[PDB]
């Protein structure tokens, strides 16, 4: 991300986040299993005005 | 448990004056017939519940169910042709 936007320029920010479902990559608590023909599952993303 | 003076000794009491004798008996206080008034309600409203709690709470839990289970299309190894 830029550290000073001046008076007519433009940003270009990134950002990455991880969803964590399970909890490592070894100890799977917390995972779901998705295997399924359909399922009642989203993932719901607000973002900012 | 005195001892006897033998030179000064004393004999019983005498009369004195008297507190009227009838002064000293009382009367014997005469009780009437009484009750509890009211007509009794049969239960109260009362502040606090009158059976036990419970110290710890317990999780508790209910069963659910997976979904139809599909086929899958698996990597595949290769033969054992003496390599392997």
């Amino acid at each position: 991300a830029p550290a000073t936007i001046a008076a007519g320029a433009t940003g270009e920010l990134t950002m990455y986040y991880w969803v964590p479902l399970a909890y490592s990559e070894t100890d799977l608590t917390g995972a779901v299993l998705a295997n399924v023909p359909q399922s009642k599952q989203r993932l719901k993303l607000e973002f900012a005005n | 448990m005195a001892l006897i003076n033998p030179q000064f000794p004393y004999a019983g009491p005498v009369p004195i004056p008297g507190p009227a004798p009838t002064e000293t008996m009382p009367l014997l206080n005469y009780r009437v017939e009484g009750r509890i008034a009211g007509i009794q309600q049969a239960r109260q409203f009362m502040p606090f519940l009158q059976g036990p709690h419970r110290e710890v709470a317990e999780q508790t839990y209910y069963a659910i169910g997976t979904g139809i289970q599909m086929g899958q299309t698996f990597n595949q190894p290769l033969i054992n042709t003496q390599e392997g």
